[PDB]
Parts: C-alpha cells; sequence; structure tokens
C-alpha cells in the first residue's frame, strides 16, 4: 500500500503484434486496471477521437509515460490514477481538444501522439492520426515516419501535472460556492483561467502560464488554493485491491465479485482481514499513499482529483 | 544550465551499477542516455521515463529523481565497459547539454594470455632499402603488455614503436610494435625476435633472413 | 537500410574553412531535425548545433564555442545536412556526427547516428602512405600500410570478398608524427597458391589507393 512503487498495479507492459487488434469492453475491475497499466486506454482515446490506428504504450505500458514537469510524485505510487485512468473507469471524462482549448508552454511537445492537462473546468486531451505527430509548439500533427508501426512506445504519450484522482465525498452546491469564494480572495488579480470567468474584471492582461494547486470537488469548475492542508488516509476497501488469477492474467469480473464478497478466495494479508482468505484467484493492496483529505477556507472535503499542475490565467490590468 | 557526472565508476561482473547525471534541466525535462564504446559512435540507451530503443535489453533502465536523472545496469557483463553520457535540453530549449561522462569499469573479466604473429621486412620494402618488423600482439586482457625486440639475443632498443592496447569487438586487447631497421642490420643479424610479456608471462616469435 | 553517413572530413590548416555534408536515407529527411554533436580525441561528446525541420521554423542553434566561425544548413532536395566550419582552430580537430530523433521522437533524444568524420585542424601535410605485402593448419597474411598522415585508412580484401579472418590493428603514431598499421587475414595454409587475395588500401586524404596482392615468396 504506503510503499512506493516501481511497476505495474496488475500487469506487465503490453507486447501487443497487430495493431489492428479489437479493443474489447472488460466489465472487471481488475480488468480494467489491467488495461490501465497497458495503456490501452488512451490507446482507445486516440482511436475513436483522432482516427488513430493502433496502440501508445507497445512494451512499456504506463509507467513509460512522460510527464511535465518531469519532476513527478504521484507516479512514483503505481496505484494513484492520472485523469487518463480516471476516465477509463468512468470518474471523469477527457474532453477532445477544441480550437479555443489553450496549449501551455513548457512541455517538450515534440513527438508526441497524445498529450493531455487538467483544464479549470475539465480535462482536455489532444491526439494525433495514424502517422502524425505533434510539433514543437503542440498545435499542429505532423507527418512522421516513426509512427509507422502503429505500436508506439509509451514516450509518445504526455501526461500534464502531478495529478491525483479518486473516489469523492460529493459536497452540496452551497460548500462549493464558499470553496470558490476563498479562491477568490487568495487570486483576486485573476480574471479568467483557461477561458472561464474566475473574478469579474473589466480590463485584463492575455493569457500566461500559470502553476497552482487545485482540487475538483465536482460542480463547475476546479477550486485552486495557495494556503491549504493535505492528509491521506489509508483505506483497505473493495477499490484498493487487485485480483490476480497467475498464469492467465486479471480475474474476471465474476471472480473478483466473489473473492470481495464471500471471502473464499487468496490474497495479502490485509485482504484476508478485511475479506477473508481459504490454483485460485488472489488479491493484494494497490500501492498508494492513501485517500487525500484537503482542508480550505475552513472546510474539509475529499475530492475527486487533486494536483500541482500549469493552466493559462489572465490577470486584471489597471 | 550544465549536467554533472562523475568521471569513473567500477561493477564486479554481474553486479548492478548505477550512473547518476545532476542538472537543474532534469526537474522539468527527461534526460537520455548514451553508451559510447572506443572508436564507435554513442548508442541510446535510456531516454524519457525509463524508455528503451528496441534492441536495448531492460537490464539497462532509467529513473530521474529531483534534479538528477540516473542510469542503472544490473548484471553488468565485459561488454557493457563503455563512457556513458548523460544529456537533456538547456533552459531555453535553444541547446542540447551533454554530461561529461562517465567510464564504466566492469571487475572480474577473465585474463586471456596475447596471441603473437611476427612478420618479416617485406621483400618489397628490400627493395627500398629500408626493413621493418611488424609483431602483432591480439586477443589479450587485461589490456597491458609489454614488448622487448632481438638482434639475435641482443637488447635492440632504436627504432621501435609500440601501440597502447585497444579493446577488440570480442572485449579483448590488441596491440602492435614496429621495430625499423636498415637492411644492413636485418641481414648483420640471423635472428630477430618481438618478445611479448603479458601479466608475467612472456610469449616469443622469430623471423630469419632465410 | 534507415542511415546517415557524413563526408567531407579531412585535413585542413589552422584558420581554414571545411564542408561537412551528411547524407541521409530512408525516410523523409524533410520531416527531422539535424543536429551535429562532435568529440574531440580522448574528451567528451559536445552537441555542435541543430537545424529544425521547416514544419518547426527550420532555424538554427549552435553552441557558443562554435557560435558565428560554424554555419548549419539543410537542403531538403538532395536529403543533406551541412556544416560550414570557418577560421578552424586545433581544439575544433574532432570526429563529427550528424545525428536525428527517428524512432526516439523529441529534440535530444538523438538514436540515429552516423559513422562520423574525422577533421583534422593541423599544420601539417598529408602524406599518402606506403604499401607492403606480408607473406606467411592455419596461414598469417596481410598488408602493412606505413608513414601516412592523417588518418583513416581503409583496408579491404580482395574487393570485399574476404571478410572473416580480417584484423585490421589499430595505427602506431611514430615519433616522425606520421601512422602506420597492418591488416591480417587468416587463410588456411592450404590453399597457398591455388586462390589470390589483394588487399585493397585507401587514404582518402591523399587520394591514394594501392590494391596488393599476396602471394608466398
Ligand atoms: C471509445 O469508444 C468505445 C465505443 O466505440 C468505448 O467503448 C464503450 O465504452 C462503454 C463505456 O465503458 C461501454 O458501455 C457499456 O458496456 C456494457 C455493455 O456491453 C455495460 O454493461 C456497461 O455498463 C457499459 O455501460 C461499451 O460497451 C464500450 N463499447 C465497446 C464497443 O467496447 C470506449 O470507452 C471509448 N473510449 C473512451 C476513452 O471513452
Ligand atoms: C487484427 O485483428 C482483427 C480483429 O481482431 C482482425 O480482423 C478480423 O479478421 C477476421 C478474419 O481475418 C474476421 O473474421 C473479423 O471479422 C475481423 N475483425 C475486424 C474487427 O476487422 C485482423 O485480421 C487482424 N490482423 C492480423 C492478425 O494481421
Amino acid at each position: 500500500d504506503g510503499i512506493q512503487d516501481s511497476g505495474p498495479i496488475i500487469c506487465a507492459g503490453p507486447i501487443h503484434s497487430n495493431k489492428s487488434a479489437d479493443i474489447p469492453h472488460l466489465l472487471g475491475y481488475s480488468e480494467k486496471i489491467c488495461q490501465i497499466d497497458r495503456l490501452i486506454h488512451v490507446s482507445s482515446w486516440l482511436r475513436n477521437h483522432s482516427q488513430f490506428q493502433g496502440y501508445v504504450g507497445q512494451r512499456g505500458g504506463r509507467s513509460q509515460v512522460s510527464y511535465y514537469p518531469a519532476e513527478n510524485s504521484y507516479s512514483r505510487w503505481s496505484g494513484l490514477l492520472s485523469p487518463c485512468d480516471a476516465d477509463w473507469l468512468g470518474m471523469l471524462v477527457v474532453k477532445k481538444a477544441k480550437g479555443s482549448d489553450m496549449i501551455v508552454p513548457g512541455p517538450s511537445y515534440k513527438g508526441k501522439v497524445f498529450f493531455e492537462r487538467p483544464t479549470f473546468d475539465g480535462y482536455v486531451g489532444w491526439g494525433c492520426g495514424s502517422g502524425k505527430s505533434r510539433t514543437e509548439s503542440g498545435e499542429l500533427c505532423s507527418s512522421d515516419s516513426g509512427t509507422s508501426s502503429g505500436l508506439l512506445p509509451s514516450d509518445r504519450v504526455l501526461w500534464i501535472g502531478d495529478v491525483a484522482c479518486q473516489p469523492m465525498t460529493p459536497i452540496p452546491e452551497e460548500t462549493f460556492l464558499e470553496l470558490k469564494s476563498f479562491s477568490q480572495s487568495e487570486f483576486p488579480d485573476i480574471c479568467k483561467i483557461d477561458g472561464i470567468v474566475f473574478n469579474q474584471c473589466e480590463g485584463e492582461s492575455l493569457p500566461q502560464p500559470f502553476d497552482v494547486a487545485w482540487m475538483d470537488v465536482g460542480h463547475s469548475h476546479k477550486i485552486i488554493m495557495r494556503e491549504h492542508k493535505t492528509k491521506w488516509v489509508q483505506e483497505s476497501s473493495s477499490k484498493d485491491f487487485v485480483c490476480y488469477k497467475e498464469g492467465t492474467g486479471p480475474c474476471s469480473e465474476s471472480e473478483e465479485k466473489t473473492c470481495k464478497t464471500s471471502g473464499s478466495c487468496r490474497g495479502d494479508m490485509q485482504f484476508c482481514k478485511v475479506a477473508g482468505c481459504e490454483a485460485k484467484c488472489r488479491c493484494s493492496l494497490v500501492h498508494k499513499p492513501g485517500e487525500v483529505v484537503v482542508s480550505y477556507g475552513g472546510m474539509r472535503v475529499r475530492p475527486k482529483c487533486y494536483g500541482f499542475s500549469r493552466m493559462m490565467a489572465t490577470l486584471e490590468v489597471n | 544550465s550544465e549536467l554533472t557526472q562523475d568521471p569513473a565508476v567500477s561493477v564486479a561482473l554481474g553486479q548492478t551499477v548505477r550512473i547518476t547525471c545532476q542538472g537543474d534541466s532534469l526537474r522539468s525535462y527527461y534526460a537520455s542516455w548514451y553508451q559510447q564504446k572506443p572508436g564507435q559512435a554513442p548508442v541510446l540507451v535510456i531516454y524519457g521515463k525509463n524508455n528503451r530503443p528496441s534492441g536495448i535489453p531492460d537490464r539497462f533502465s532509467g529513473s530521474s529523481s529531483g534534479n538528477t536523472a540516473s542510469l542503472t545496469i544490473t548484471g553488468a557483463q565485459a561488454e557493457d565497459e563503455a563512457d556513458y553520457y548523460c544529456n537533456s535540453r538547456d533552459s531555453s530549449g535553444n541547446h542540447v547539454v551533454f554530461g561529461g561522462g562517465t567510464k564504466l569499469t566492469v571487475l572480474g573479466q577473465p585474463k586471456a594470455a596475447p596471441s603473437v604473429t611476427l612478420f618479416p621486412p617485406s621483400s618489397e620494402e628490400l627493395q627500398a632499402n629500408k626493413a621493418t618488423l611488424v609483431c602483432l600482439i591480439s586477443d589479450f586482457y587485461p589490456g597491458a603488455v609489454t614488448v622487448a625486440w632481438k638482434a639475435d639475443s641482443s637488447p635492440v632498443k632504436a627504432g621501435v614503436e609500440t601501440t597502447t592496447p585497444s579493446k577488440q569487438s570480442n572485449n579483448k586487447y590488441a596491440a602492435s610494435s614496429y621495430l625499423s631497421l636498415t637492411p644492413e642490420q636485418w641481414k648483420s643479424h640471423r635472428s630477430y625476435s618481438c618478445q611479448v610479456t603479458h601479466e608475467g608471462s612472456t610469449v616469443e616469435k622469430t623471423v630469419a633472413p632465410t | 537500410e534507415v542511415q546517415l553517413v557524413e563526408s567531407g572530413g579531412g585535413l585542413v590548416k589552422p584558420g581554414g574553412s571545411l564542408r561537412l555534408s551528411c547524407a541521409a536515407s530512408g525516410f523523409t529527411f524533410s520531416n527531422a531535425w539535424m543536429s551535429w554533436v562532435r568529440q574531440a580525441p580522448g574528451k567528451g561528446l559536445e552537441w555542435v548545433g541543430r537545424i529544425k525541420s521547416k514544419t518547426d521554423g527550420g532555424t538554427t542553434d549552435y553552441a557558443a564555442p562554435v557560435k558565428g566561425r560554424f554555419t548549419i544548413s539543410r537542403d531538403d532536395s538532395k536529403n543533406t545536412l551541412y556544416l560550414q566550419m570557418n577560421s578552424l582552430k586545433t581544439e575544433d580537430t574532432a570526429v563529427y556526427y550528424c545525428t536525428t530523433d527517428f524512432i526516439s521522437a523529441g529534440p535530444w533524444y538523438f538514436d540515429l547516428w552516423g559513422r562520423g568524420t574525422l577533421v583534422t585542424v593541423s599544420s601539417a601535410s598529408t602524406k599518402g602512405p606506403s604499401v607492403f605485402p606480408l607473406a606467411p593448419g592455419t596461414a598469417a597474411l596481410g598488408c602493412l600500410v606505413k608513414d601516412y598522415f592523417p588518418e583513416p585508412v581503409t583496408v579491404s580484401w580482395n574487393s570485399g570478398a574476404l571478410t572473416s579472418g580480417v584484423h585490421t590493428f589499430p595505427a602506431v603514431l611514430q615519433s616522425s608524427g606520421l601512422y602506420s598499421l597492418s591488416s591480417v587475414v587468416t587463410v588456411p595454409s592450404s590453399s597457398l597458391g591455388t586462390q589470390t587475395y589483394i588487399c585493397n588500401v585507401n587514404h582518402k586524404p591523399s587520394n591514394t589507393k594501392v590494391d596488393k596482392r599476396v602471394e608466398p615468396k
């Protein structure tokens, strides 16, 4: 659980053979986590939204994805979910970029086939079609011979920001409004973030890069924070365990449901304590510091996503 | 801004070594790592977050932490003996910066005695009033030899030039020594020999005007 | 089949000029950022500069030690990268490599390298070598390539048919300042006179080419 992990949650990186292979829909939790390990979710996203053929993450899988900045805390725990991961699990949507979605400076974009960043009001992904990759500015997809196989290394995927996503405790609208107000009081000179009204202004400068801590608590936009405290609570509920049928791969949905509800399977010490125990299927803890709980503005919430990442902001003009 | 590496590091055959690169760019951007063997072009082995080019075994691996990037080699082999360079972009993104390099020594390699070959003054070269003795030394380890030359059995100390041992494709060493003589002293003696000592043991070969 | 080949290396006088080129093949040269990387004898790798693809502005960047004297350019129609070197100093003596990011896309992930071309900045003159035959279960024969400058000398056997048993040794730097190397091919003592072996010596700095034949004497 708490120990930092250098590797997949459950599944070793994919060795695909057929760029035209189907991406099956899998119902089981561990089946989905295996796909997350293999970057099959980012491959699916690229096929749906960019008319890309094949896969990203060939041989490398999720733990060889690129981050901006390279110094990244939450990737040291394989079990902490990124926005693309949370999207695959149905907790949020990484949307297709529109031209008005601002591409932040700083990442090294040249050659990427996919990148995403949190935005003030969501999560946006940028893709490229077959045989293409991003220019240095990230603005266009140009022709690239190195992508011909359609079985691309994980370095072709870029995730922007230090981000952890998790099941949240939903809050009332009135709690969100109070959090938003405290946020406005901490950044009173900020007008728009990623094109979204943050404070009312008359004049404002052009958008400039903006590095900020933030949390996603549902509702219409993120809460950006300067003074705030975070704490990690270790939890041991069923999302905290994955199940492997060793030899075959991840356990099936029905096998996993049985282990987690009926105490008739194998697992690590914590899984036997909470779920019960007796080849077979075995379930063990994923690696993370826990669930993040945020104190801000006199309140305390369990958000959907928390992190530090780069957005675009406009400042008020006198 | 600059990437700092240690100039040298050793590892025992089969053991794990970790080569570290340090620089302010590495907080934002990844390093890449290059293996260069003498007489060869650099080969890329790690880039980004622990990505391997095709044909690079996963015994090479990459990590970063803070303002440092590290290359780790498990199960060190003799074929891993090389110079290892890190690189990255500078702050502006307008340049590429290489680290100074780290020379990796792999200890515990098997000792091998030198196969020696001796050629006489070529007959075409004797038409040109010159004579050179060509003593080749190959397939030895470690790469340190002493060479001595003999006019019959007398120490020949003038006109001899030996190379510094160089590493072959088979991770053993090669060297040459050349004794140059006027065709008088080639024929003024019935016996010439190039005598090669490697780790206290001397291999010898001889040629004659016959 | 994807490859980069540098050429133009040689001997140049201090203060002189020299153009290197790099010929690319097997890929769309126009899509590639192209970099030059040099290595002076016994020292570390040093980035010289790059030219971006037109897609990314086709702009150039140079390391500080070569700014102003070195100019990089590209001709996409002939698949070629150029390095124009002016006001050459002796510490510009290096092997020069062109390189690009082909599969590992990214501005500093150099996975594709040429073999490099040696540039020697020196006041000395080119000298072409004397080539001499070396005559013999097994058999040892070769050529000895004597008194040349600068490096390198490329040696082949039977126009490149005799490819195994070949051991071209590294050259000796004589106190004269000239180089000498021997190349030896192991053959059986056994087709001694039935088969001809000719060693092809090539010294591009001195435009010398010498094919010399082996026999037992
Ligand atoms: C890319 O497009 C895919 C469809 O073209 C989409 O796959 C679809 O995903 C949904 C949501 O996970 C699945 O929905 C339902 O699947 C079963 C029925 O078989 C239900 O039991 C579930 O509750 C769920 O509602 C679809 O089955 C699935 N379709 C196919 C053909 O696999 C991908 O999710 C898209 N990619 C991204 C990143 O969104
Ligand atoms: C790659 O995989 C796809 C699907 O898994 C293969 O396409 C199938 O081909 C078979 C017969 O060749 C058909 O019966 C299916 O209807 C096809 N499915 C789809 C979705 O097209 C394809 O042949 C594979 N290519 C290989 C193995 O080279």
